[PDB]
RNA sequence: AGCGUGCUACUUAUACUUCACCGUGAUUGCUGUUUUGACGCUUUCACGAGUAGGCAGGCGUGGAGGUCAGUGACGAAGCCUUUGCUGUAAAGCUGGGUCGAACGGCCUCUAGUGCAGAUCUUGGUGGUAGUAGCAAAUAUUCAAAUGAGAACUUUGAAGACUGA
RNA sequence: UUGCUUAAUUGAACGUGGACAAUUGAAUGAAGAGCUUUUAGUGGGCCAUUUUUGGUAAGCAGAACUGGCGAUGCGGGAUGA
RNA sequence: GGCGAAAGACUAAUCGAACCAUCUAGUAGCUGGUUCCUGCCGAAGUUUCCCUCAGGAUAGCAGAAGCUCGUAUCAGUUUUAU
RNA sequence: GCCUAGACCGAGGACUGCGGUUUUUACCUAGGAUGUUGGCAUAAUGAUCUUAAGUCGCCCGUCUUGAAACACGGACCAAGGAGUCUAACGUCUAUGCGAGUGUUUGGGUGUAAAACCCGUACGCGUAAUGAAAGUGAACGAAGGUGGGGGCCCAUUAGGGUGCACCAUCGACCGAUCCUGAUGUGUUCGGAUGGAUUUGAGUAAGAGCAUAGCUGUUGGGACCCGAAAGAUGGUGAACUAUGCCUG
RNA sequence: GCGAGAGACCGAUAGCGAACAAGUACAGUGAUGGAAAGAUGAAAAGAACUUUGAAAAGAGAGUGAAAAAGUACGUGAAAUUGUUGAAAGGGAAGGGCUUGAGAUCAGACUUGGUAUUUUGCAUGCUGCGGUUUACCGGGCCAG
């Protein structure tokens, strides 16, 4: 709303809050990022280090679908289990019958090993696992099945 | 417009308990009964009169005497009076019956008031006759001449 | 004239009321304005102040924090008081039975508490079963875990995060962030 | 009534002291009498300069949603006015006159929303001021007529000029 | 306790346990202390006392400390940042 | 571009590069202006870098929002000791 | 100690208090003015306007260290007239839901640009780090120490527990450097153990969405203001020069 | 372009340049440039007729709800001006503060109460203005 702006409060005061000496002008200092190496260097150095220069190698025609690999940790792996059968699974699960968790069908690429699992065998299907994540899964009596 | 609200009460509170107990008036030392006074205000300003009694209304009972001055028995205010040093022996004048209600507001003058005026004037005149020129002094009016400085005068 | 040793007519700088205009939040202030004024319990004056706090100063308290607080020695049966939202945490393997008093519960947080035999009460029900805040335990959420705090006090050799829109190899990584490109700050 | 010096009294700043009122900040208390206002009421103390600038609370204008079963041809809006009143103020309300068709209050919404200036824009009106001026090109006059009215029209008489 | 140090059981650093309470170890004061975010204007200054450089000097130029004016009325200096 | 016995002359009162419309509301670190009231707080002309010196960025000074606490340990000051 | 003269003010509004005299569950001068009298209500009183007198008062706006300036704008009046909208953002506040969040590209529906309903994807978040190949967050109650509101037990104190947060020492993940086990397509692998190194990391998630003030950038960008540059056209009725015919 | 429907749009210096005989009047050799200008009343009922005047007009009259609506047309502001009234005025005027004078305005004999008489109402004496001295109490200004 225009009525709550300070323009309505600056009415009657000469400079509209811009000062009498400074005299709000068109573009003192330049337009955009002008002078980033000359008279705005003190700002870019302080707040945006690393701004100028090249780092690393180019990648012509980078297709981001190749690098698609969403992560899921082990502390969140049991959320992929169906909600209504989670409690039943957590109780009766054994090496003869353990719940199967297809992480790929839920949209995940790699299983990472943050957190602790319930002391329950599981069969995890992933495209990738980390070293520690698979050690934790086998420690509770489970296994990892690699899929594609 | 701003409408009145239900909480704007109209009740008038009672006043607090006041601790102003009135204490009796203090007169000047120069205001002793029988002293001759000069009236400074009123219809009879400039008249020399005789002070008879201190009434309870904080006022002074005063006579002319009427036969001498034409000033009747009436009350005056102590602050509108110059108390001279002249005195008349008023021990023989009965000013007992005069009180505040005697001067209560009820032209035609009351017969009782006139008789009291005469009865007071009798003794007042009989005493005044003793001091020479006192009767002449009373009947004459007081005024400030050229060069009288009241801050230097003795009355 | 006076030689002013300090600045004149300075407000306290603390909230004395909620900025919100929620009518129900104001009833809690009304209830806890009375308790803070009339009871002389330290718990009551703390709750009254917390009801004034803004949203970022009342971060969500996960159901995991309450679990960790109930695991303190002798605190298994204390009434958990949260002036804010209690949220769910799918990382928990188990949740105990306890009474939690909060401004708001998410659907998940309320569900788990009741599923484990606990009780989820509001702050007005607390004033009935604890007008002095007896046997309570106030839990607060992490304030510095907010993302805006990452950029506070950015500068050389500070280790804070730059205010940047895109993340990648081409976005503020060369000169001033790498000794092979001049200097590093 | 000069200069040096001393004393006494006296003069008066928006300063100081006491008191009143305003506001700001802090502060005391208020639900089994909280009672239809607790964003309120209430006790006490201190403080009050201010450009650039910041923030807060308000006043006003065009239009929008709701409400006052609001005002109005028995006179709306507008305009003029020692008719006043209210507010620190922005302003609001009113008496009288003029006028002739719509218009306001309150809760919200919204913006092409508040002017003394910009050698501002457009329009209008002054002082200057009945003033400067209406002076190159030789030159006009008498009478009659017409006409309400004739230095200036027409005609006559004259005097002139252009001078192939 | 140590992988440091010592010829060493020596140390160094950090501790466990125990004693020393309102004179817990000068004065005075404290409209409280600490912490953070965000943003405005400004980045021409000038003057007075004192110290001081260049200059014959300057209502000159340039510094030091403080206080002022700017941004400030009011009483006095007739008048005056 | 013309034209010039040449003056940078003339080219429709326009000439050291006509006029018309458009791009175009061209850009301006420069000048001028910038519209109601009250309340509270209240500066700076200094640091560093800049083809920087009539300008910026930066730190400082100011406001606002607050937040954690409630006399903790603090001070444009003195004393003592060093 | 006592007497005495004058001036200004009277806030508050049942009681509550501290005292005093106690002759007393009374009274007082002791937590803020009452008593009495006169006059007037065709007026005493108050306010405003006009004017006189006394005293003070330079013309506003502006840039400026400094303006009444012999600095600039302003003869006067009316009306118009200058920080706006948008894309993308930062801080803060409010609201909803919350490890999620966002209906409105689209479909269904309708009292038809509304309202109502639907969902897949997708965005942001939930994981970082490296140039990259790649790898990818629990020794412990998610650690220890010093504080720390609140709560519990006490009974001044004191003890216990101590969220947020502050200081500090560590642990974990990635990079860099070192070490190099069982092994092997004999050059691969990289266990284990380390390093005054490094990251915008972990260490019981805090975000997403909408709105608002403020600030930023690009846009005509608060309003007005060039000298210029370009594109496409119109002019030799003036004038310049040549030619033809007089 | 043709044809429709709408709006938290503008309301005659706005909105298209153009609400009107507007791309018109007008300017320029030309390319081009380019305005100003809405509103009587319900209805012209747009003032017959008499009189003064050369006429324009005026004075009567008339129409009209209105002529304080007469085409110089709804309202009719300010600058600026006329008349009347008031007031002041020795090389400016204007302002603040204070009081005086003149003008204007305001206010308690209250919605005053107490017995009272007549005037007045539809009505079968009852709400209640009316009057004057009594009494009580009040307002304001003073001692």
């Amino acid at each position: 709303p225009t009525r709550l702006t300070k323009t309505r409060k600056h009415r009657g005061n000469v400079s509209a809050g811009k000062g009498r000496i400074g005299k709000h002008r068109k573009h003192p200092g330049g337009r955009g990022k002008a002078g980033g190496q000359h008279h705005h260097r003190t700002n870019l150095d302080k707040y945006h280090p690393g701004y100028f220069g090249k780092v690393g190698m180019r990648y012509f025609h980078k297709q981001q679908n190749h690098f698609w690999r969403p992560e899921i940790n082990l502390d969140k792996l049991w959320t992929l289990v169906d909600s209504e059968k989670k409690d039943e699974y957590l109780s009766k699960s054994s090496a003869s019958a353990a719940p199967v968790i297809d992480t790929l069908a839920h949209g995940y690429g790699k299983v990472l090993g943050k957190g602790r699992l319930p002391e329950v065998p599981v069969i995890v299907k992933a495209r990738f696992v980390s070293k520690l994540a698979e050690e934790k899964i086998r420690a509770v009596g489970g296994v990892v099945e690699l899929v594609a | 417009q701003v409408a009145p609200k239900w909480y704007q009460s109209e009740d008038v509170p009672a006043p607090k308990q006041t601790r102003k107990t009135a204490r009796p008036q203090k007169l000047r030392a120069s205001l002793v009964p029988g002293t001759v006074l000069i009236l400074l205000a009123g219809r009879f300003r400039g008249k020399r009169v005789v002070y008879l009694k201190n009434l309870e209304d904080n006022t002074l009972l005063v006579s002319g005497p009427f036969k001498v001055n034409g000033v009747p028995l009436r009350r005056v205010n102590a602050r509108y009076v110059i108390a001279t040093s002249t005195k008349v022996n008023v021990s023989g004048v009965d000013v007992s019956k005069f009180n505040v209600e005697y001067f209560a507001r009820e032209k035609e003058i009351k017969a009782e008031r006139v008789a009291d005026q005469k009865s007071v004037d009798a003794a007042l005149l009989s005493e005044i006759k003793k001091t020479p020129l006192l009767k002449q002094y009373l009947a004459a009016s007081f005024s400030l001449k050229n060069g009288d400085r009241p801050h230097l005068l003795k009355f | 004239g006076r030689d002013h040793t300090s600045k004149q007519h300075v407000r306290s700088g603390h909230r004395t009321a909620p900025k919100s205009d929620n009518v129900y939040l104001q009833l809690l202030v009304k209830l806890y304005s009375f308790l803070a004024r009339r009871t002389d319990a330290p718990f009551n004056k703390v709750i009254l102040k917390s009801l004034f706090l803004s949203k970022i100063n009342r971060p969500p308290v996960s159901v995991s924090r309450i679990s960790r607080a109930l695991k303190q020695k002798g605190a298994a049966e204390k009434t958990i008081v949260v002036v804010g939202t209690v949220t769910d945490d799918n990382r928990l393997l188990e949740f105990p039975k306890a009474t939690i008093a909060a401004l708001r519960f998410t659907a998940g947080a309320k569900d788990r508490i009741l599923k484990n035999g606990g009780e989820a009460i509001t702050l007005d029900q607390l004033a009935l079963r604890a007008p002095k805040g007896q046997n309570t335990l106030i839990v607060r959420g992490p304030r510095n875990s907010r993302e805006a705090v990452r950029h506070f006090g950015f500068g050389p050799h500070k280790g804070k995060a730059p205010r940047i829109l895109s993340k990648g190899r081409k976005f503020e990584r060369a000169r001033g962030r790498r000794r092979s490109r001049g200097f590093k700050v």
